[PDB]
RNA sequence: UGAAAGCGGGGCCUCACGAUCCUUCUGACCUUUUGGGUUUUAAGCAGGAGGUGUCAGAAAAGUUACCACAGGGAUAACUGGC
RNA sequence: GAGAAAGAGAGUGGCGCGGACGCUACGCCGCGACGAGUAGGAGGGCCGCUGCGGUGAGCCUUGAAGCCUAGGGCGCGGGCCC
RNA sequence: CCACGCGUCCCCCGCGAGCGCACGGGGUCGGCGGCGAUGUCGGCUACCCACCCGACCCGUCUUGAAACACGGACCAAGGAGUCUAACACGUGCGCGAGUCGGGGGCUACGAAAGCCGCCGUGGCGCAAUGAAGGUGAAGGCCGGCGGCGCGCCGCCGGCCGAGGUGGGAUCCCGAGGCCUUCCAGUCCGCCGAGGGCGCACCACCGGCCCGUCUCGCCCGCCGCGCCGGGGAGGUGGAGCACGAG
RNA sequence: AAAUACCGGCACGAGACCGAUAGUCAACAAGUACCGUAAGGGAAAGUUGAAAAGAACUUUGAAGAGAGAGUUCAAGAGGGCGUGAAACCGUUAAGAGGUAAACGGGUGGGGUCCGCGCAGUCCGCCCGGAGGAUUCAACCCGGCGGCGCGGUCCGGCCGUGCCG
């Protein structure tokens, strides 16, 4: 026979989006062609991010966009998020941005267009720059979700800063034996 | 839908997904989360530290209304009042400052989290934190109290 | 028999609860019952207000709520005797009265 | 357009409603694909089948 | 547009028919009668169709015009062709080619016209 | 798209009357049959009487 | 302590020992004691102690030949087997 | 498709009207390596039962559902069409 | 001998045409022969029978079952991971620092559907920490007034103003050149030596809020008090560190 | 009083429910027959046909039961009667038989039917040979359609554009 071990024989990654959306599948039908038929890997990574799940393409906010676009060198470039460009209310002035996203929330659309910016979709991005040149590809904070505070080294183990699953935060709800130094032990 | 579930693909499998050595018996580890001190000790100490025992004072008749004091930040202090006041207090060369009455917006205590733009205010709250007061003074503008 | 990681919880089902479960399938029948009763009452008191009497300006009691003003129970006797409306005539012409209210302000 | 609003006019007899924004606009895919913006910036097609 | 309509009518249409591990569409302007993007005849701005005539001699060739897309009464134009077998195919070939009128399926149109003509000549 | 056509109002006799109203923007809101299926599935369940 | 370098926060090293709850004692010009104040009392917070030797920690005598039930050939009393 | 980072690049001076198939892009096509399996886990079913919303100008007294069959068949198989 | 001509400076001694055979990117014949209307031709499969080789009866508990282990005479119909609640994670969908009307109200199928917005009361989220009183999430530079054996500065006016190191998909600049007769030379792309700005995330160092311990000097006034605030250095926290619900 | 609760009762309407081993225990002379001293336990059980037109009469037998005859479209629906499966059984026909029967792989023989097999496919183009048409191209007239190649023809409409 052959003594190859078939555990990791199959790659796990996606080849099609799980969504049954039709506009997203048209964007996939376009970027399949562009990444197959160009030699710029912006197209490969942007179809790889069109495929993803909405917990893997987190919402990038407009404060991150303003900061990471005002970092020096990248003036009049095109910000590209594959997720959802959301408003961030704790920022006052907004510079002229040139952004491209699947879906921009309504107050962020109003904010950028009052600042004098321009919103694009991905079909217009492919017309405007097919190899994706002149673009800054950004992604949202992926471990910004509240779930990742429950992950890692478990609570009740030394040097583990993990939020434990408790039904209501209070005085009585798991503050006593693993936590105190008088009540039992402190981990 | 039961059409999509697991038991439509576990027909013909003689144990229905629960093993043949250890059968699916009714309640092997006690009911619920029993056995905290005794035989689920290391689940309750590797995954819920703190669970057994008392700590803290007993308060017999708690009233969330008495303990009610919700907070706003200096980041979102300008969110409360519309954009027209900001742009008018920016255009306004007379030094006149808008009143930000946080209490009618529904927040009793102003805490100071982030950067406040250099633009004068009269922040009208029910409580203040020291850093929030110092940031409003450092912008140049006053913190008045209402009860 | 708890598994790896997850909230330990106390569901209150240890009683026999299936003999007593109030199910809401008469929600829309009860709403159309109430609004047919409300239409009948509103057309049987024909020029009078359908909402009943008038109810006073009242500030909510506690620290969470005293900045909000809501509609109270009835007009107190002291503001009635200041407004010159008689105690027993106020509710007969449509002004709700409860005598239990003070006026500290 | 009084019910569900225009793209720039809000919904006149709902309270807070506007039409949902598109995810891509130029939906005719062939008029994107055989367009001189893209067809310029592509490699040459390799369509010679090379059997075993 | 057209691909937007195709991603809708692609599986949940009423002209589609599925059995015996084959697939089709009984829609009124489908050369080769199969469910595909190219050969479907309701979702395009320009579309040929080949139908047999109402009388038992000839082929009505259907063109979808360019102007009235949303006006289905004045959207299609019938042309009746009652000729010899070669010049019927010559008319359909010139009609699709020299107009540059959707040249993807000139060959499918002349295949379908030839099949209708042999069905319309008498049977031994 | 972005441009809006002009639909004529037909008389009761059948032929076109002179009046023509612009297309409302609702008719070029996006088409998504997945969430039409989703909303129709979850809302066709509400008219259902119990059985036991 | 030694003059000093240093050495020493128990026994030259390898064993000599104990969670929650509860009680007791110690500590601070400490917190709460519920509408306000004062004062006893009680609750807390931290640090020891009272102890579970089945030693990760129930509070526990027998008998059944009048016997029962769920099971076990995971386990005896036969034969057969090495 | 071809051993060699990259243009069958654009500019300035010295008769016969003809050309197969394709592309349900979730589609079609080419290369290689590979296939054990109880507990279990997962994916696909144009496998199957019953009912509901759509739809087939569906079928049906010129004989539906069911049942029988040494008849013709398809699918690896669930099954199905005659 | 996989050696071919002419021209010239120096050294040592870039398009020739045609035909054809083919050990050449997977089989063709541009080769044939028979038998066929009432007894023959084909149909693997499915009916019965014959022969060779193989061939123990299933389920199940088991370290092991054909077991001298238990259940099973045969057949038809019924017959076992369902529903409610809670939680967790993954996934699709709408809106997005917000979100949700589920409870209420207004207008055959319809007990549906729509609408409310001064019905967002409220839930969850946007802020943690502490047992509790409570507190409650950048700093610096410039000028004026050892203060002395607060170059630090206590406070005022202006200015910069919201971390850093390493790795990082993407992009950005481009020493050179990518040929059709040769020299310059333009515009369009394309490739790349090197060098940049660096998303998510990871590791580390900094910093900020609450508790707690230690060491310390300052400041505020309506009550100058067993008052209030402030600093430095470690440490406990399910925190912040430009949302993610 | 009101808002509120209702698996009993009178009278109703409806069902992504069940379809006679299901749904109530009960679709029927069901809390009936039946068991128990008693408290109490408690079934099974729907279907001729359109209409009874429910088989007059002859005939053997004592009769049940047959054969003819008749009604019906149908008795292949004959008073427990639609459809009528399986286990099981009778009979007919075919095949077979000393390792219990059975089974898997491989063929062989015999059946049963199917092919409507039993002188064998067609299809373009060319060449020839006999035929038959109101007949091809080009023109002319009318309609319809497709498209800076009108560099910039005239007129409208729209913008999820802009300036006044
Ligand atoms: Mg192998
Ligand atoms: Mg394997
Ligand atoms: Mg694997
Ligand atoms: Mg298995
Ligand atoms: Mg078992
Ligand atoms: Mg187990
Ligand atoms: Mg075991
Ligand atoms: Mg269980
Ligand atoms: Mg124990
Ligand atoms: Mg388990
Ligand atoms: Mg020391
Ligand atoms: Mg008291
Ligand atoms: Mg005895
Ligand atoms: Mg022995
Ligand atoms: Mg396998
Ligand atoms: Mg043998
Ligand atoms: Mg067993
Ligand atoms: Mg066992
Ligand atoms: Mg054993
Ligand atoms: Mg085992
Ligand atoms: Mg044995
Ligand atoms: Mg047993
Ligand atoms: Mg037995
Ligand atoms: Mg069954
Ligand atoms: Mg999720
Ligand atoms: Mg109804
Ligand atoms: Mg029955
Ligand atoms: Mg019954
Ligand atoms: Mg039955
Ligand atoms: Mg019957
Ligand atoms: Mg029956
Ligand atoms: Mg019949
Ligand atoms: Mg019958
Ligand atoms: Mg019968
Ligand atoms: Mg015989």
């Amino acid at each position: 026979g052959v003594d190859i071990r078939h555990n990791k024989d199959r790659k796990v990654r996606r080849k099609e989006p799980k969504s049954q959306d039709i506009y997203l599948r048209l964007l996939v039908k376009l970027y399949r062609f562009l990444a197959r038929r160009t030699n710029s890997t912006f197209n490969q990574v942007v179809l790889k991010r069109l495929f993803m799940s909405r917990t893997n393409r987190p919402p990038l906010s407009l404060s991150r966009m303003i900061r990471k676009m005002k970092l020096p060198g990248r003036e009049n470039k095109t910000a590209v998020v594959v997720g959802t460009v959301t408003d961030d209310v704790r920022v006052q002035e907004v510079p002229k941005l040139k952004v491209c996203a699947l879906r921009v929330t309504s107050r962020a659309r109003s904010r950028i267009l009052k600042a004098g910016g321009k919103i694009l979709t991905f079909d217009q991005l492919a017309l405007d720059s097919p190899k994706g040149r002149g673009t800054v590809l950004l992604s949202g904070p992926r471990k910004g979700r509240e779930v990742y505070r429950h992950f890692g080294k478990a609570p009740g183990t030394p040097h583990s800063h993990t939020k434990p699953y408790v039904r209501s935060k209070g005085r009585k709800f798991e503050r006593a034996r693993g936590r105190r130094a008088s009540r039992g032990y402190k981990n | 839908p039961s059409r999509l579930r697991k038991t439509r693909k576990l027909r013909g499998h003689v144990s229905h997904g629960h093993g043949r050595i250890g059968k699916h018996r009714k309640h092997p580890g006690g009911r619920g989360n029993a056995g905290g001190m005794h035989h689920h000790r290391i689940n309750f100490d590797k995954y819920h530290p703190g669970y057994f025992g008392k700590v803290g004072m007993r308060h017999y008749h708690l009233k969330r209304n008495q303990s009610f004091c919700p907070t706003v930040n200096l980041d979102k202090l300008w969110t409360l009042v519309s954009e027209q006041t900001r742009v008018n207090a920016a255009k306004n060369k007379t030094g006149a400052a808008p009143i930000i009455d946080v209490v009618r917006s529904g927040y009793y205590k102003v805490l100071g989290k982030g950067k406040l733009p250099k633009q004068p205010v009269i922040v009208k709250a029910k409580f203040f934190s020291r850093r929030a007061e110092e940031k409003i003074k450092g912008v140049g503008g006053a913190c008045v109290l209402v009860a | 028999a708890p598994s790896r990681n997850g909230m330990i919880l106390k569901p209150h089902f240890h009683k026999d609860w299936q003999r007593r479960v109030a199910t809401w399938f008469n929600q829309p029948a009860r709403k159309i019952r109430r609004r047919k009763a409300r239409q009948a009452r509103a057309r049987r008191i024909a020029p009078r207000p359908a909402a009943g009497p008038i109810r006073p300006i009242v500030r909510c009691p506690t620290v969470r709520y005293h900045t909000k003003v809501r509609a109270g129970r009835g007009f107190s006797l002291e503001e009635l005797r200041v407004a010159g409306i008689h105690k027993k005539v106020a509710r007969t012409i449509g002004i709700s009265v409860d005598p239990r209210r003070r006026n500290k302000s | 357009d009084d019910l569900y609003g225009t793209w720039r006019k809000a919904a006149s007899l709902k309270s807070n409603y506007n039409l949902p924004m598109h995810k891509m606009l130029n939906t005719d895919l062939s008029r994107i694909l055989k367009s001189p913006e893209i067809q310029r910036a592509l490699r040459a097609p390799r369509k010679k089948i090379h059997r075993r | 547009s057209a691909h937007l309509q195709w991603m809708v009518v692609r599986n949940c249409s009423s002209f589609l028919i599925k059995r015996n591990k084959q697939t089709y569409s009984t829609e009124p302007n489908n050369l080769k009668a199969r469910n595909s993007f190219r050969y479907n005849g309701l979702i395009h701005r320009k579309t040929v169709g080949v139908e047999p005539a109402a009388d038992g001699k000839g082929v009505v060739v259907v063109m979808k015009r360019r102007s009235g897309q949303r006006k289905p009464a004045t959207s299609y134009v019938r042309t009746t062709i009652n000729k010899n077998a070669r010049a019927t195919l010559s008319s359909i070939r010139h009609m699709i080619r020299k107009n540059k009128y959707h040249p993807d399926l000139r060959m499918a149109a002349i295949r379908r016209a030839s099949a209708i003509l042999r069905s319309q000549k008498p049977v031994m | 798209a972005c441009a809006r056509p002009l639909i004529s109002v037909y008389s009761e006799k059948g032929e076109s009357s002179g009046k023509n109203v612009t297309l409302p923007a609702v008719f070029k809101a996006p088409i998504r049959p997945d969430i039409v299926n989703f909303v129709h599935t979850n809302l066709r369940k509400n008219n259902r009487q119990p059985y036991a």
